[PDB]
């Protein structure tokens, strides 16, 4: 119902990188 | 009586007060003393009750301590609140526009669990507004009152509502906490479609436990039998998606959701009220949520007793939200506590987060603490809150009832519009607690009420009433204060039941009140408690209506409201026929000067009064003199004592605005004639003797405050000055050097008070204006004239002046260099159009005032002061006003018995020592034991003379009046007497308004209403209807175009009247042009088309 809840749902679907991937990207 | 200097006012009361009226300002002082927890409150709760008293401040400070992040690595702890001496005195604050406050100090301990170090720091929370002796606060210089709010106490309350369809029975239970989501039977957080069984498994209880605990409940088994939830974790999931839709859950989140919602103390707030309510009736415990459902099933089944599975037995019955046992009443201390709690929790947020980004070991109690939100809560509570009001003072009585008012509106309570008439109706438990006869007439009826005379507030917020317990038909001296819950427990004997010798039941049977409350008649056998006295139910103002018992509650309510509406007279004469309260209501108001130590008077000046105590100590009291009150009445005080006089503790040294010799005087005693007179007093109108003008008996003073400031402007600095750009030296004739009106000057409408000037430019003068400048040589001045003048329709003498300058050290908001306040005062003679009234709800305007020559006048040649119309009296059920009219004559002329030989039959029941009173003696008839009809007649014959031995009034309370106009007598005997009538705060000078042209509104060009703006009258929807029914098109058009909204047409019409030309044709109302523009802004294309040519342009 809430607009911030909506935005958190989507940013939650991605996955946190570790140090190695950040370098990779 | 029992008051040292009490004047002698004889009473007809046939009973004896077993209990003095309590200090009736107490409700305010106790609530506050609890919050601040001064030793005065310490001793109170130590000498009785619990042994660990916790002040409100400490109580909310315990909740904070400690502050610990998720790591628990650091802990910020609070403790030991401290107050310094008050910054400035009350008098100083009201003058300087500051708030009466004590700075608060706290000890903040920050601990690092890793390093084990301690940092102790003293912290300044802010200036904490204190409470005056009178129960008020001074907030930014204005005296304000915090009214106590009525609320639903936390607890489990059940309601039985018959099915709108099946007609079958249903409950329907609710649980309301201090804070957190509320549940209803499981419908939770306003989520329907929830079976009560699915959650019982969510705790982890297996179904056999349901079959074990449910037991006799049939729908308890059928609900689990119908419910399809299999497993305790699967039910938490059906609860998780209904409570938190949109978020996919986790077994860590699914379990903690229920635990965190209620059981956890942080999210769900156990109330001391709620904790106490249900603990006896049955934070939140799983044990408690089971007993809830258990209580419910054993209600719809019809059993009256529930023995918990492991608990103790209590009645199973419906609960009433209007019963005062379930209704508090959050007092001022608590209303402050709650606002402090909010301020701390907002600070805890910055304390918690601050710890994370602050370099560790560099954090101190101060660096984590930012006090902005704590003081803001207080300041923002006193301003803008509906429970914090500007004290209502036109008379001591108005002020005294403002405190003691309890209203159900405000934050934390129902809105005025939503609540139905069930809460407005008087409940049987209001008896002796909240006065039923006193409330507003407007659509606040029943939402606002005043606390009763003997009522007293409980530490938990429930009102208690004093009672005297009876045992075996004998009423003891034991006086026990009972709440509404314990009053339903017993049988309350009627206040007046005949007393027997050393005391006991005399009358065969006793008047009693049951727990219905349902009244009953039983013998002296079964009673427990009795009423402390009549008028327990009544409030202070209500208790001040003589012959209250004779007036319908309708007119009584009006009568109470209008007493607090009166205005102090210059002379302030006390009521000839009074009731009990006048004495004690004036001293407890605080507008009278009382001595706190026995002693003698050293000096008496109009300015101050000093007394030399027997203690050797020296006390002095500065007198309020012509002080302007909140609404403009006059607070002037006068000393009633002389130099040599001895005096006793608690006596009355000086009279206040409405008081005489210690008792409330809200009006004057006037000679009344009840005949209709030549169609002048008609339809509630009143006529007056011009005597009341010549002799200033109804005269009263009034004081207005005018204010102007000189600030810094982008184009320069404003300067208060005597130089005005265009004026004659005459207008300035009353200004001093600086340009402010001289003290003692006389000021008319439009006169200058404070001259001021502000920079202007670039001007671009009109050519026609620049030519006259050259001719008469007056340089166009550099600055516009913005100056303080007296409002239209006002006048008086200049009393005092207050100047605050930035040049002088002083103080002021940024930008303001100089502030000057001017106080104007005027004597207002009683005027035709002013509103008068008696204590019985009888009100009317003055319709005429006649020369004392032509008035109904007694055989003595004594003119009557007021003529009241006969017709208004009979139909209004206020007939008490006729009684006091008779008694008024009695008390004025004196009387004798009735003896010898013996005392007559009527006096037997019985006036005691009342057999004789001299002329002018004052009387008191307490409301519910007053004089009685028999006793009036016996007194009505008594006593001559005027001077000569002739009698002016018969045993009917009538006399032969001579018309002062024709000189012939009036054919029939007319009722005369003395009535107590009050002057009321609706005055013609204030209510007469007129406008031709004036300011117009910015967005709409309409004239702006109100007298401040010089405004015009609103011609409304309903007025236009009337105009249309008449078929007056040109009148209607006129009012709506060239008389308001037509910007060219209104200036033309003026141009036409001044040239005597015809009034021109009207144009388009500006408001309509605005409407088109507002519809365009919604993306609505609105075109005004002619027959053609299609689109017309508004321009």
């Amino acid at each position: 119902a809430d607009s911030v809840r909506a935005y958190l749902k989507q940013i939650g679907k991605v996955a946190l990188l570790n140090a190695e991937e950040e370098v990779e990207l | 009586n029992s008051v040292p200097g009490a004047p002698n006012r004889v009473s007809f009361a046939k009973l004896r007060e077993p209990l003095e009226v309590p200090g009736l300002l107490d409700v305010q002082t106790d609530s506050f003393e609890w919050l601040v927890g001064s030793d005065r409150w310490r001793q109170a709760a130590i000498d009785r009750g619990e042994e660990n008293p916790v002040g409100g401040l400490e109580e909310v400070l315990a909740e904070l301590s400690p502050i610990e992040d998720f790591s628990g690595s650091m802990s910020l702890s609070f403790s030991d609140p401290r107050f310094d001496e008050v910054k400035a005195s009350v008098d100083e604050c009201k003058d300087k526009d500051m708030t009466y406050a004590a700075p608060l100090f706290v000890t903040a301990e920050f601990i690092n669990n890793n390093t084990g170090e301690i940092k102790s720091q003293t912290v300044f929370m802010g200036d904490f507004p204190m409470m005056t002796e009178k129960g008020t606060f001074i907030i930014n210089g204005t005296e304000r009152v915090v009214v106590s709010q009525l609320v639903r106490s936390p607890g489990v309350y059940f309601d039985e509502t018959i099915d709108k369809s099946t007609e079958k029975t249903l409950h329907s239970v609710k649980v309301i906490p201090g804070r957190g989501a509320w549940l209803e039977f499981v419908r939770i957080d306003r989520k329907r479609r929830q079976p009560v069984t699915v959650l019982l498994k969510a705790l982890g209880w297996t179904n056999e436990q349901i079959v074990e605990r449910f037991g006799f409940s049939e729908i308890m088994m059928g609900t689990l039998e119908k419910d399809t939830t299999s497993g305790t974790d699967e039910a938490l999931l059906d609860i998780y998606r209904k409570l938190r839709p949109g978020e996919p859950p986790t077994k860590e989140s699914a379990q903690t959701l229920l635990e965190n919602l209620f059981f956890k103390e942080k999210r769900y707030d156990l109330a001391r009220v709620g904790r106490y309510k249900v603990n006896k009736k049955l934070t939140l415990t799983e044990e408690d949520v089971v007993a809830t459902i258990e209580y419910l099933v054993r209600l719809h089944e019809g059993q009256t007793s529930m023995t918990v599975p492991g608990g103790v037995e209590v009645p199973v019955e419906v609960d009433d939200i209007d019963h005062f046992g379930n209704r508090r009443l959050r007092t001022v201390g608590e209303l402050i506590q709650n606002q402090i709690r909010v301020g701390l929790s907002r600070m805890e947020r910055v304390v918690r987060e601050r710890m994370t980004t602050q370099d560790v070991e560099a954090i101190t109690p101060q660096t984590l603490i930012n006090i902005r939100p704590v003081v803001a809560a207080i300041k923002e509570f006193f301003g803008t809150s509906q429970l914090s009001q500007f004290m209502d003072q036109n008379n001591p009585l108005s002020g005294l009832t403002h405190k003691r008012r309890l209203s159900a509106l405000g934050p934390g309570g129902l809105s005025r519009e939503r609540a139905g008439l069930e809460v407005r109706d008087v409940h049987p438990s209001h008896y002796g607690r909240m006065c039923p006869i006193e409330t507003p007439e407007g659509p606040n009826i029943g939402l606002i009420g005043s606390l009763s005379v003997y009522a007293r507030v409980n530490p938990f917020g429930f009102i208690e009433t004093p009672y005297r317990k009876v045992e075996n038909g004998v009423v003891t001296d034991q006086i026990d204060y009972l709440t509404a819950d314990e009053e339903d427990r017993h049988v309350v004997a009627q206040a007046n039941s005949p007393t027997d010798e050393n005391g006991r039941f005399t009358e065969d049977r006793v008047m009693v009140r049951k727990k219905g409350g349902e009244v009953e008649f039983v013998s002296a056998d079964q009673v427990d408690y009795m009423d402390v006295s009549p008028r327990q139910m009544v409030s202070v103002a209500t208790a001040m209506i003589p012959f209250l018992e004779h007036d319908d509650a309708n007119r009584a309510l009006m009568g109470a409201n209008m007493q607090r509406q009166a205005v102090p007279l210059v002379r302030s004469e006390a009521p000839l026929v009074g009731t009990g309260m006048e004495l004690r209501a004036a001293i407890d108001a605080g507008d009278v000067v009382v001595a706190d130590k026995t002693g003698v008077i050293e000096e008496v000046s109009a300015d101050y009064i000093t007394v030399m105590a027997d203690d050797g100590t020296r006390q002095s009291y500065r007198l309020r003199k012509f002080a302007r009150s909140n609404h403009g009445t006059c607070a002037n005080q006068r000393p009633i004592v002389d130099a040599g006089q001895r005096v006793e503790a608690g006596q009355v040294i000086a009279d206040g605005p409405c008081t005489q010799n210690g008792e409330m005087a809200l009006g004057k005693n006037l000679l009344v004639a009840i005949m209709p007179w030549e169609g002048h007093n008609y339809e509630d109108a009143i006529i007056l003797s011009n005597r009341l003008v010549e002799e200033d008996v109804l005269t009263s003073i009034h004081i207005e405050e005018h204010e102007i400031d000189a600030r810094d402007t982008k184009l320069g600095a404003e300067e208060i000055t005597r130089d005005i750009p265009n004026v004659s030296d005459e207008v300035l004739a009353d200004l001093d050097e600086r340009g402010i009106v001289r003290i003692g000057a006389e000021v008319r409408d439009g006169d200058i008070l404070v001259g001021k000037v502000t920079p202007k430019g670039e001007t671009e003068l009109t050519p026609e204006e620049r030519l006259l400048r050259a001719i008469f040589g007056e340089k166009a001045r550099e600055v516009r004239d913005t100056s303080l003048k007296v409002p239209h329709g006002e006048s008086g003498k200049v009393i005092g002046i207050r100047v605050f300058s930035r040049e002088d050290d002083d103080e002021l908001p940024a930008g303001v260099n100089e502030l000057v306040r001017v106080y104007v005062a005027q004597k207002r003679k009683i005027s035709d159009g002013d509103k008068l009234a008696g204590r019985h709800g009888n009100k009317g305007v003055i319709g005429k005032i006649l020369p004392v020559e032509d008035m109904p006048f007694l055989p003595d040649g004594t003119p009557v002061d007021i003529i009241l119309n006969t017709h208004g009296v009979p139909r209004r059920m206020n007939i008490g006003q006729i009684l006091e009219t008779h008694l008024g004559w009695v008390a004025k002329a004196g009387w004798n018995i009735d003896v010898a030989a013996g005392v007559p039959d009527w006096a037997s029941k019985l006036p005691e020592e009342l057999y004789s009173a001299p002329a002018d003696s004052t009387v008191a008839t307490p409301v519910f034991d007053g004089a009685q009809e028999g006793e009036l007649a016996g007194l009505l014959g008594s006593t001559l003379p005027n001077r000569d031995g002739e009698v002016m009034v018969d045993a009917d309370g009538k006399s032969t009046l001579f018309d002062g106009r024709s000189g012939e007598p009036f054919p029939y005997p007319v009722t005369v007497g003395y009535m107590y009538i009050l002057k009321l705060h609706h005055l013609v000078d204030d209510k007469i308004h007129a406008r031709s042209t004036g300011p117009y509104s910015m967005i709409t060009q309409q004239p702006l209403g109100g007298k401040a703006q010089f405004g015009g009258q609103r011609f409304g929807e309903m007025e236009c209807w009337a105009m249309q029914a008449y078929g007056a098109a040109y009148t209607l058009q006129e009012l709506l175009t060239i008389k308001s909204d037509d910007t060219v047409g209104r200036v033309k019409v003026y141009e036409a009247i001044v040239k005597g030309e015809n009034i021109p044709e009207p144009g388009i109302p500006e408001s309509f042009k605005v409407l088109l523009k507002e519809l365009q802004s919604l993306c609505l294309n609105v075109e005004v088309l002619s027959s053609d040519g299609a689109a017309i342009e508004m321009r």
